[PDB]
């Protein structure tokens, strides 16, 4: 077993500069090399650099030759990235890899992983979600049941999650993927799905948890006969 | 007109082993050898039928670069005579060879702490090999007077065997990388020559 | 360098099956000192790190049920899934791991097939706290469907709207092996009181003719 643990990261202006450290632990630090992979949101995985075991020779990809540099700290068994005039296309979730020496040569494919960072790069304040009420009991009324939910309006940055009925309720629940609106900030509609028998029975609550800003901020949805 | 690969052929991260050394034709070119011969990152660059400081003025009809690695100590092996277990099992250069050899140091790329034993240099064939002759079967040596129908015993050994290349060997074995160019000096018409 | 191009995009395919995807690389990736095939083959669930299922494009990395096997040579690899399972529902990546620089695919988000199922459709007019908010959000929720092409139609006042739409999609619904989609139709305040009546369209698989869920705004 090896534990890679990615430092570092978050959010960044366009043209700032950012520094990654992977600190890796579970083996003899000096005597693999690693690797660094990009993964923009829903996209695909990407190469970005590689080191040699002596911290001597270091390849890097295309799109990134010139503005990045990796290092290597062997006495503090940590791996430096160092992000210098970063793009709006720059916005990805970095992941440290360690090779595995097997090849004829020193680099050589890779095969531990590490857990991913955020770097999220536009400049915009991280504003508090918004969250609107979707209660269609008088526009979803399908007979049995009705679909009802909430929508949060300009939040970032990314990581947010949406809980319904304080975590009681878990089926019918469609957590939907945050897109970032033209504008530049994020949104996302949670929607449950409830018979029509119970609708006034059991009080129904969105609840928004979002770390950076830390907010908590609940609504009541409840029917309107319109 | 348009430049040609050197880049692929001494940027490169994987080099073929020395009883199958990869061999390329490049053409259609405008060889720069300045780059080469001002490089300081050679150990050996050793011209036999030409000049090194006239190459960038000459036509050739077409240039091959032969590329693989070898141990330090004997990259002497490599000359139109000079006998020896490369020179002759491995990699057979005739007499009147008109080229250049390069062969740089490369302990950083080749050699693994463990020691890489996914070089293989070929030793104990039956006979020599004719000039440029590239000998990639190994097949169940007979050494003795056995019978070596599949056998290893004692007298059927295998034609391959392993360098050590760990970094804590010694300044002659440490793997260097040997690209040699041999030159077409045919009066064909040209297609790779300098500005 | 050398590209990978990894095909199809999507390969849905039922429990029971079979299953295969090929990869090309621009160049040939095939050491020649050792007979070894300098490439990879990679899988990611979603929201997790990737793996390690291939390596020398035959050989298995320790911990890999045997459902799975990497075939080839020179510049063109397969990996093939014998049987299908619910563990199996992940995107794949082929490496090269020849030239500097590694490349990678594109994936291929290997689903699950299913009967065709039906829509359920409903539609929103933003509420009235948000009209004093500043947003005309208007959405139309397809739940439980299958295959994944849909294709949503927002009439305003039968009127196909272009650039103000958004429409999002989650991924393989672990119940039932269906999808749902969050399309919205957001605007400003300006548009939105010109106009009454708002319709959600969608043509499918299990749709004979399009389902339309509509109204007047104020009812
Ligand atoms: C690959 O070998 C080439 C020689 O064929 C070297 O070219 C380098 O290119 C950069 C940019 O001009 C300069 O540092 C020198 O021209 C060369 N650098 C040296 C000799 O250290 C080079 O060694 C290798 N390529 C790269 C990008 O380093």
């Amino acid at each position: 077993e090896v534990q890679l643990v990615e430092s570092g990261g978050g959010v960044v202006q366009p043209g700032r500069s950012l520094r990654l450290s992977c600190a890796a632990s579970g083996f003899t630090f000096s005597s693999y090399p690693m690797h660094w992979v990009r993964q923009a949101p829903g996209k695909g995985l990407e190469w970005v650099a590689v080191i040699s075991y002596d911290g001597s020779n270091k390849y890097y990809a295309d799109s990134v030759k010139g503005r990045f540099t990796i290092s290597r700290d062997n006495s503090k068994n940590t791996l430096y990235l160092q992000m210098n005039s970063l793009r709006a296309e720059d916005t990805a979730v970095y992941y440290c890899a360690r090779d595995t020496e097997d090849c004829s040569s020193t680099t050589c494919y890779v095969d531990y992983w590490g857990q991913g960072t955020l770097v999220t790069v536009s400049s915009a304040s991280t504003k508090g979600p918004s969250v609107f009420p979707l209660a269609p009991s008088s526009k979803s009324t399908s007979g049995g049941t009705a679909a009802l939910g909430c929508l949060v309006k300009d939040y970032f940055p990314e990581p947010v999650t949406v809980s319904w009925n304080s975590g009681a309720l878990t089926s019918g629940v469609h957590t939907f993927p945050a897109v970032l609106q033209s504008s530049g900030l994020y949104s996302l509609s949670s929607v449950v799905t409830v018979p029509s028998s119970s609708l006034g029975t059991q009080t129904y609550i969105c609840n928004v948890n979002h770390k950076p800003s830390n907010t908590k901020v609940d609504k009541k949805v409840e029917p309107k006969s319109c | 007109t348009n430049l040609c690969p050197f880049g692929e052929v001494f940027n490169a991260t994987r080099f073929a082993s020395v009883y199958a050394w990869n061999r390329k034709r490049i053409s259609n070119c405008v060889a720069d050898y300045s780059v080469l011969y001002n490089s300081a990152s050679f150990s050996t660059f050793k011209c036999y039928g030409v000049s090194p400081t006239k190459l960038n003025d000459l036509c050739f009809t077409n240039v091959y670069a032969d590329s693989f690695v070898i141990r330090g100590d004997e990259v002497r092996q490599i000359a139109p005579g000079q006998t020896g277990k490369i020179a002759d099992y491995n990699y057979k250069l005739p007499d009147d060879f008109t080229g250049c050899v390069i062969a740089w140091n490369s302990n950083n790329l080749d050699s693994k702490v463990g020691g890489n034993y996914n070089y293989l240099y070929r030793l104990f064939r039956k006979s020599n090999l004719k000039p440029f002759e590239r000998d990639i079967s190994t097949e169940i040596y007979q050494a003795g007077s056995t019978p070596c129908n599949g056998v290893e015993g004692f007298n059927c050994y295998f034609p391959l065997q392993s360098y050590g290349f760990q970094p804590t060997n010694g300044v002659g074995y440490q793997p260097y990388r040997v690209v040699v160019l041999s030159f077409e000096l045919l009066h064909a018409p040209a297609t790779v020559c300098g500005p | 360098d050398i590209v990978m191009t990894q095909s199809p995009d999507s390969l849905a395919v039922s429990l029971g099956e079979r299953a295969t995807i090929n990869c090309k690389s621009s160049q040939s990736v095939l050491y020649r000192s050792n007979n070894k095939n300098y490439l990879a083959w990679y899988q990611q669930k979603p929201g997790q790190p990737p793996k390690l299922l291939i390596y020398w494009a035959s050989t298995r990395e320790s911990g890999v049920p045997d459902r799975f096997s990497g075939s080839g040579s020179g510049t063109d690899f397969t990996l093939t899934i014998s049987s299908l399972q619910a563990e199996d529902v992940a995107v794949y990546y082929c490496h090269q791991y020849y030239s500097t620089p590694f490349t990678f695919g594109g994936g291929t988000k290997v689903d699950i097939k299913r009967t065709v199922a039906a829509p359920s459709v409903f539609i929103f007019p933003p509420s009235d706290e948000q009209l004093k908010s500043g947003t005309a959000s208007v959405v139309c929720l397809l739940n439980n469907f299958y295959p994944r092409e849909a294709k949503v139609q927002w009439k305003v006042d039968n009127a196909l709207q272009s650039g103000n739409s958004q429409e999002s999609v989650t991924e393989q619904d672990s119940k039932d092996s269906t999808y749902s989609l969050s399309s919205t139709l957001t605007l400003s305040k300006a548009d939105y009181e010109k106009h009454k009546v708002y319709a959600c369209e969608v043509t499918h698989q299990g749709l004979s003719s399009p389902v339309t869920k509509s109204f007047n705004r104020g009812e």
